[PDB]
């Protein structure tokens, strides 16, 4: 046999192409939108203190 | 642009616009009024070096005297505004009062002058304000925290 042993998190075969997925691909958009929200709030707060 | 705008032309425009010395009403013109107008224009530009700001007027070099044949150095886009302001300042020599339409024209021309000078200074960041880890201050840039000075 070929001595390479693959390990997958979640694997499916959809359209002649094998597709995999880990545990963080689904959470990219909310995370990088939360970061933008915090960054935009910080400097707006820092612009006019009193 | 095109023809250079001399100092005497502005005062002649101001005198014409209120029917004091022009070929369209009765004519006539006096040299002392011209000298007074030119000196008024000089002093009014000197004052304008503060509130409206510099607009490129050319002052007399040494002691000398302004003279009406000297080049003003102003673009032709400003002559109406300058002339209306000068007329407003120098009307009271002849004991005359402006009419509402002249005031409206002067205000419109002055607003056009004001529009061509705005800056809107665009306030900065403070200086103790952090810059995030997304900016990668280790290697790409240096000096985490904004400079906020320069």
């Amino acid at each position: 046999h070929i001595p390479l042993i693959p390990v997958y998190g979640k694997r499916w075969f959809i359209d002649d192409i094998e597709r995999v997925e880990g545990h963080i691909a689904k959470a990219m958009d909310p995370q990088r939108l939360y970061n933008l929200q915090v960054s935009m709030l910080a400097d707006t707060a820092a612009q006019d203190p009193g | 642009m095109a023809t250079v705008l001399t100092k005497g032309e502005i005062v002649l425009f101001a005198l014409r616009k209120f029917a004091i010395a022009s070929n369209a009403s009765l004519t006539d013109v006096e040299p002392q009024s011209i000298e007074d107008g030119v000196n008024d224009l000089e002093d009014m530009m000197s004052e304008w070096m503060i509130n409206p700001g510099d607009i490129g007027y050319a002052f007399a070099t040494g002691d000398e005297q302004p003279l009406p044949d000297d080049e003003s150095g102003l673009p032709r886009k400003y002559k109406h505004a300058v002339g209306y302001q000068l007329l407003l300042r120098m009307l009271s020599d002849y004991s005359l009062e402006p009419t509402p339409q002249v005031l409206s024209n002067a205000q419109r021309s002055y607003d056009a002058l004001m529009t061509d000078t705005l800056v809107v200074p665009s306030m900065r960041r403070r200086g103790d304000f952090p810059v995030g880890q997304g900016n990668k201050y280790d290697v790409f840039t240096s000096d985490r925290y904004y400079p906020g000075d320069l």
